[PDB]
């Protein structure tokens, strides 16, 4: 069950660099959201 | 907002912002488009089931 911190994989430790980020809006999101989805299906792959 | 850059300048710089925006764009839609194709592939075999 991977989970990577966007922000922090991209821009680690850089505020100018986040607000930069900022620009592209949801992608973080989508990707943070996606591997917490990943890990879910896997706990209840294992449950199932 | 396109119509904001299309009416603030002219096409030497709005056709570099337009390929920013298009750029953009296009790879949230590829991500999308994607996402559907991963979670049709689950619901069809949901549906096959």
């Amino acid at each position: 069950k991977t989970s990577v911190d966007c922000t922090m994989y991209i821009c680690g430790d850089s505020t100018e660099c986040s607000n930069l980020l900022l620009q592209y809006g949801s992608f973080c999101t989508q990707l943070n959201r996606a591997l917490t989805g990943i890990a879910v299906e896997q706990d209840k792959n294992t449950q199932e | 907002v396109l119509n904001d850059i299309l009416s603030r300048l002219d096409p030497p710089e709005a056709e570099v912002q337009i390929d920013r925006l298009i750029t953009g764009r296009l790879q949230s839609l590829q991500t999308y488009v994607t996402q559907q194709l991963i979670r049709a592939a689950e619901i069809r075999a949901s549906a096959n089931l």
